[PDB]
């Protein structure tokens, strides 16, 4: 089995019996690491970057991969902090997903009092999407990285079978490939539940601050 | 037995939470609207004719 | 007939009218019965009425209530694989239309 | 949007019945008769069916993801949300 | 959308205030004299499309309109290179001579004479924008001629649009001297009721304060008008910090003040900044220096046998803080009991984090801005009432608000300003006990 969003746990498994007597458990965690971040790169990132006590243990065996760890990790590291997914994804969130802007969630729920009054069924997600988009355009958002702003996204997530509007809105921001791997659409579900929270919460204050 | 019981269970728990978010009904009904979704009857229709009984008893 | 009767007693169960000469009881049984002859060319997909129930699923789970929803969902899967008197085989088309109605009136 | 069978479909109707209501006008040069009304009337009522057809499939889905094309077809439709304005059909107007 | 805000420069001292903040803004957003975009201003975060609209040239044209009724210091602020911030559509000269003598009878009949010739550009400046969120005015209420204007412009505004933010800047005279026109208590008693009828949340700006910070705090044996507008600019304009920063709050002008205000009467706001200078420090000396009675802006009376609650307390401060020290500052000042609460309504220490502007010049983590609303300025109230209530018994000078028939005909609007500060004061001493809900 292989995939593309899974693939931190995904057809690379640690076998326990077939470890040899000198090889140890960080020692292992390590090389699967390493392992499984070449197999990244060169699948999921697409990307081709070569990688260059006597004993039977050594010490230059340790050595050897600690060296070429710290190597494939600040590699991998630097490509999918440049180039595809950036730390400005976070921040991004942050600063959308997180009611950081306040003017662009000010005239977002401005402009949703007219309509999550109406009933939920009455509502229409085309215009929705040109209420966001228009909003983003007007709001400093727009002074923004494009890319981020494509990652967002409004969608209509059920929450009422026939009340107001301003249960089913919702954002989506979606996130696939290789860009943002990570939350395996688990950590998402959270961020959305704490989304939906917060949006009750500034719902509530808008509405003091009308009175 | 053991099996009519669990469905009447989540018959009786699907029917608690429809009350909770719009209408929800009662058991007399639910059978009746269970029976009539057996025979072929449009649930659609049939909500609707509930929802209207439901107003006309209201006022 | 046994539909027609059916959807009577339904009726005044509902209404709590137990009267057939009352004109609003025929009034009521001939709606019912003109919408289940105009609503024969609308079926039940199986496929729409799991979407709905994804739906509701995701509703519970909006309402922080984790168990609930594990309970409803093997609840369903479970009449979606019982048996009855009347229907003896599982996941069949009257069990669709059993949950959609169920959906609808939720 | 031909690769979309409902739509293709409706285009086509849609193609006919302008066909169709282009030819009832040229079957009477001046103002209709008695039988242009009446086969503008049938072909009204087939308008307003196929209209609401339209704006349904156009409202297949309108919750969830969709082709962002044909949200665009929609809102240049929706330029003043005349299909809501109308009900979310045209030719429902008296005759 | 973002709403802006209007800037009203009126009288000799409110012109010079106003253009004291404007040359501030145009220093905080980091823009050329003229107005248009540097390499150091459009590359931030602060969002200057809150007093200056952007126009199709990069220009931030300021939200600000210039009136007086004498247009000497039209032409001095002309003269100014930030001339070319401003559009000429943004500046009416004025058509009067000698202002209004300082009468706030001739003030008012001379912006009444002006209805429309005001109304004309407020009404271009208002629709060039989407939303707006108020008003500003910056004025003296010791200049007759600008309180006269402004209480008719006031009205003016109250009446044509109920709908928008009124904020004024009101310049309160000294209290430390007499000046010569004695008649200058009952012009800002009037203002003030005009105020009481009008304004909405009220920042008090006291000359006798300013003097005694420029004396002591910027250790000047004589402090000049122009240095204390300087300051006055400066201090003011660090109000609107929080407004600039759009990634933490809300922090809507209309917000922020209903979050203190309880009554449209009791809008009266204090001010105290620090630093103040011509070094080292945490959160707990921000509010912990604050609580001192040394670095407000605003004094009252000799009074210290009535009991006075600190209505609400907030504090805007900018630089770079850690959440924790916010955290134990609070519970900190509380439990130590430095300030005091209504005991029916109690109420807690607000607190606003905002961060530095990079095109700001820093020399300091941090910087304090305090905004209260408190009791003690009733007895300012008051030490003007009775300036007032003696110059009443004197009934001395009286002619100039003859010269305006409206007053000649009759002084009973002193005589209801004086009741309604009056009302005003009581109420404030209700509020310091329980029993306010009752009144």
């Amino acid at each position: 089995a292989v995939k593309a969003d899974r693939l931190w746990h995904d057809k690379y498994a640690l076998r326990k019996p077939m470890i040899p007597s000198f090889m140890t458990m960080d020692q292992c965690r390590k090389v699967l690491l390493i392992g499984k971040s070449i197999n990244f790169l060169h699948q999921v990132c697409h990307d081709q970057t070569p990688t260059t006590l006597f004993t039977d243990l050594e010490n230059a065996f340790q050595g050897k991969i600690d060296a070429a760890y710290f190597e494939t990790s600040k590699y991998l590291l630097d490509v999918l902090n440049k180039k595809y997914s950036l730390l400005d994804h976070m921040q991004a969130m942050r600063r959308y997903l997180l009611l950081g802007q306040g003017d662009f969630i000010r005239h977002l729920m401005d402009l949703l009092k007219p309509e999550l009054v109406r009933p939920a069924t009455t509502l229409y997600q085309h215009n929705l999407t040109g209420i966001l988009e228009t909003a983003v355009r007007a709001t400093n958002a727009q002074f923004d990285s494009p890319e981020i702003l494509k990652r967002l996204d409004v969608r209509l997530l059920e929450v009422s079978p026939g009340d107001t509007g301003w249960d089913v809105f919702s954002l989506d921001y979606h996130v696939d490939g290789p860009i943002a791997t990570v939350f395996t659409r688990e950590c998402m579900s959270h961020y959305l539940r704490a989304f939906n929270f917060l949006w009750r919460a500034k719902r509530v204050e808008y509405i003091l601050t009308d009175i | 037995a053991a099996n009519l019981n669990a469905v009447r269970e989540t018959m009786d728990v699907l029917l608690e939470i429809s009350r909770i978010l719009n209408t929800g009904l009662d058991m007399e009904t639910l059978s009746i609207c269970v029976r009539l979704c057996e025979q072929g009857i449009n649930p659609e229709a049939l909500s609707s004719v509930i929802k209207e009984l439901r107003k006309a008893t209201e006022a | 007939p046994q539909q027609e009767r059916d959807v009577r007693e339904l009726i005044r169960l509902v209404s709590g009218v137990q009267d057939e000469a009352d004109p609003n009881f025929q009034l009521a049984l001939h709606f019912a019965w003109s919408n289940f002859r105009f609503h024969r060319f609308l079926d039940v997909n199986s496929h729409k009425v799991e979407k709905t129930i994804e739906g509701i699923y995701e509703k519970f789970i909006i309402h922080s209530d984790l168990s609930k929803a594990a309970s409803w969902k093997r609840l369903t899967d479970e009449f979606l694989n019982a048996s009855l008197p009347s229907i003896k085989e599982i996941k069949t088309d009257a069990h669709y239309s059993i949950l959609s109605l169920l959906l609808c009136l939720s | 949007f031909i690769l979309l069978k409902p739509v293709f479909h409706c285009l086509n109707e849609i193609l006919d019945l302008c066909h169709s209501f282009c030819s009832l006008v040229s079957q009477n040069l001046g103002p209709l008769d008695e039988r242009g009304a009446a086969q503008l009337s049938i072909l009204v009522k087939g308008f307003s069916r196929q209209s609401s057809l339209l704006f349904k499939i156009l409202s297949s889905v309108r919750n969830h993801q969709i082709n962002s094309d044909l949200a665009q077809l929609l809102l240049r439709l929706d330029y003043n949300k005349y299909y809501t304005q109308a009900g979310g059909t045209l030719g429902s107007f008296g005759m | 959308m973002p709403r802006e805000i209007i800037t009203l420069q009126l009288g000799q001292c409110g012109n010079q205030i106003g253009f004291e903040f404007w040359k501030q803004l145009c220093a905080e957003h980091g823009i050329s004299p003229e107005g248009i975009v540097e390499e150091f201003a459009t590359e931030g975060t602060d969002r200057k499309d809150v007093f200056f609209y952007q126009a199709d040239d990069e220009h931030y044209i300021p939200r600000a309109v210039l009136l007086d009724l004498e247009p000497r210091v039209i032409h001095s602020i002309l003269n100014s290179p930030y001339a070319k911030l401003y559009n000429p559509e943004n500046i009416y000269l004025s058509e009067h001579g000698g202002g209004a003598g300082n009468n706030w009878a001739s003030g008012f009949s001379q912006g009444e004479k002006i209805h429309e010739d005001i109304f004309d550009i407020i009404d271009r400046e208002a629709d060039g924008s989407d939303s707006l969120e108020g008003f500003v005015l910056c004025h003296s209420i010791a200049g007759g001629t600008g309180s006269g204007l402004g209480s008719y412009l006031l009205e003016r505004l109250n009446d044509r649009y109920p709908k928008k933010l009124v904020q004024t800047y009101s310049v309160f005279p000294n209290q430390d001297e007499m000046s010569d026109v004695v008649v200058q208590p009952y012009n800002s008693l009037l203002t003030l009721k005009r105020l009481t009828q009008n304004a909405d949340c009220v920042v008090v700006l006291d000359n006798t304060a300013l003097n005694r910070i420029a004396t002591d705090r910027l250790h000047i044996q004589n402090p000049s008008f122009s240095q204390i507008n300087q300051l006055v600019s400066t201090i003011m304009s660090a109000s609107t910090t929080t407004l600039r920063y759009p990634g933490y709050m809300n922090n809507d002008l209309i917000g922020l003040i209903a979050s203190l205000i309880p009554t449209p009467r009791l809008h009266f706001l204090m001010t105290g900044y620090t630093p103040l200078t011509t070094r080292k420090t945490t959160v707990l000396d921000v509010m912990r220096r604050l609580l001192q009675p040394k670095n407000v802006m605003v004094s009252t009376g000799r009074d210290r046998q009535t009991n006075h609650c600190y209505i609400a307390i907030l504090n805007i401060i900018q630089g770079e803080v850690d959440p924790t020290q916010v955290h134990k500052s609070l519970q900190r000042i509380r439990e130590r009991k430095l300030a005091n609460f209504i005991p029916w309504g109690p109420a807690s220490i607000q607190v606003a984090l905002s961060r530095k502007s990079p095109y700001l010049p820093s020399a300091h983590r941090v910087s304090g801005l305090m905004m209260a609303n408190h009791t003690s300025i009733s007895s300012l109230f008051e030490s003007s009432c009775q300036q007032y209530d003696k110059l009443r018994k004197r009934e001395a000078f009286l002619e100039q608000f003859r010269k305006e028939d409206i007053f000649k005909e009759n002084f009973d609007e002193l005589d209801r300003s004086r009741e309604v500060v009056q009302e005003l004061i009581d109420e404030y001493h209700a509020a310091t006990r329980p029993d306010y809900i009752s009144w």
